[PDB]
């Protein structure tokens, strides 16, 4: 249920960035609920199951590793096992980032995705908490 | 049934048989030959089955068939699922990243599949050599006899013989070592295939 | 005779040699020293 | 599909290997992929009778006459090859053959009798191996006597043991490409 900060790097929005500030229910194989949010305009939504794996099918790439991968790009830290395009579409409100092998187009997850109006305080705690993190850690660094 | 006919080694073990996999994928498709030892079939491959196979078969697994095609283009349990008349072969290989769920809509055409692997000389080529290789060896071995017969291991030793004695007394009971056809005797063995080549 | 394996020409002129002191009225005892029934090979007709 | 040795005839290189069974259920013939046929005695009675015009004889007679009598060992035969059917009725005399018989993908006599001869090809090659080893015995045989048993040679077939390179130095590149489809090697019922 907390929020975990990923900020994909979206090369097609240079400008307005995305975060997948994920929201995820005590389940990670099955459909997860991942948020997302811009600057302006948040995206959240409820992942259902056995959907999500379709496009696995379509990745025509590793189960297991799926689920390991979903969790690096909603967590924090984008994975270097599987590098992702972070194309988070505003134009329909569907945050694909995908791994085009062969050339082909190829769709990674079914995530709902809203947008909405004030995400401001959300964003405010996500980087709050960051820098709490930071915090915590400079002072476990001294006492270390 | 083009792509099956002048597309055409082994020996894939499915789950009530083992059947040589005389199947040469390409960018254009690719059709499992299959020799189930009960019913011929017509492996036949197209850009439209293989869509929709692959988004269709199962409810989680979802795929173009460019995706299909070009990875196996690139390329351990075997599931059957067969009417005995137009078997939905299932291929589960290690392809897409999962057991490849695939449906080969089928065995080919029976009279050029059946030149090609069903319809030899060759082990009775290799008969007449053992037998040249023989024949007159046993001369030699006379002659050998005529000028001395001394022999270090004679606790092996034995008169020269003829094939006939195989032929006669192991032309039996040993062919029906492999006679029936069931899940099938070992066929990745007997290369030397040769109606194949 | 004592050896853990069989070692083997050589081996033509050994057991002729062998042949014969056996005939002269020698007797020859040996057993592999691995064990079980498996190593007597190059001996088999050797010993009695 | 009523009984289901080995005849065979050359022509087209097709799948007609002229093999038939004495059976009173009609024609057991393997001239044919091969078909397969159930027809009751008495109906193979009569249709014979019937496509007989000269004489009527019971269907023993003429199986006995034309079981392996005439066609495998040693004028063109009613051949209406259209998709591999032999279809040799005429009511007429081809070659002394009093055969008159209506002859009209059916894998079960292809499986159990074709395909398995390409099953049943494994041991074949496992006794030529076994011949192949065989001949090793004189081999070693013929080394002591060389060697030790200072024996006089022929010199003919002094050669080095068998073996897998000497199989494919001596396997008839020709003949590794033959001819299978159902000539002998009617001898090919082995």
């Amino acid at each position: 249920m907390e929020r975990k900060i990923s900020r994909i790097h979206l090369v097609s929005e240079p400008s307005i960035t995305h975060f997948l500030q994920v929201s995820w229910e005590k389940t990670l194989e099955s459909g997860f609920v991942i948020t997302l949010t811009d600057g302006h305009s948040a995206w959240t939504g409820t992942v259902s199951e056995s959907e999500i794996s379709q496009e696995a099918d379509d990745m025509a790439m590793e189960k297991g590793k799926y689920v390991g991968e979903l969790r690096k790009a909603l967590l924090s830290g984008a994975g270097p096992a599987d590098v992702y395009t972070f194309n988070f579409s505003k134009e329909s409100c569907y945050f694909f980032f995908e791994k085009n092998l062969k050339d082909v187009s190829f769709r990674l997850g079914s995530f709902n995705l809203e947008k909405v109006e004030n995400p401001a305080e959300v964003i405010r705690e996500l980087i709050c908490y960051c820098l709490d993190t930071i915090a915590e850690n400079q002072a476990k660094n001294e006492h270390l | 049934e083009e792509l099956e006919q002048g597309l055409l080694p082994w020996w894939l073990q499915l789950a009530e048989n083992s059947l040589l996999a005389k199947v040469f994928i390409t960018k254009q498709g690719y059709a499992l030959l299959v020799s189930d030892l009960q019913q011929v079939w017509h492996e036949q491959v197209d850009t439209s089955v293989v869509s929709q196979r692959a988004k269709e078969l199962n409810k989680r697994l979802t795929a173009p068939p460019a995706a299909f095609l070009c990875h196996l283009d690139n390329l351990a349990t075997f599931s059957c699922d067969c009417v005995a008349d137009a078997l939905i072969l299932r291929v589960r290989s290690e392809l897409s990243g999962l057991p490849f769920y695939w449906n080969f809509h089928c065995l080919a055409s029976p009279s050029l599949v059946s030149q090609h692997l069903i319809r030899s000389l060759a082990l009775q080529c290799q008969v007449r050599e053992l037998a040249t290789l023989l024949h007159m060896k046993d001369l030699e071995i006379q002659d050998y006899q005529e000028s001395g017969a001394t022999l270090i291991r004679d606790r092996l030793k034995t008169e020269p013989f003829e094939e006939n004695s195989f032929l006669e007394q192991f032309m039996i009971e040993k062919l029906p070592e492999a006679c029936s056809i069931g899940d099938g005797k070992p066929f990745v063995m007997n290369l030397q295939a040769v109606t194949t080549q | 005779l004592f050896t853990n394996e069989d070692n083997p020409a050589k081996a033509s002129r050994a057991r002729t040699k062998a042949g014969d002191l056996r005939d002269t009225g020698i007797f020859l005892d040996l057993m592999h020293l691995k064990k079980g029934f498996d190593i007597s090979l190059f001996y088999r007709d050797i010993i009695s």
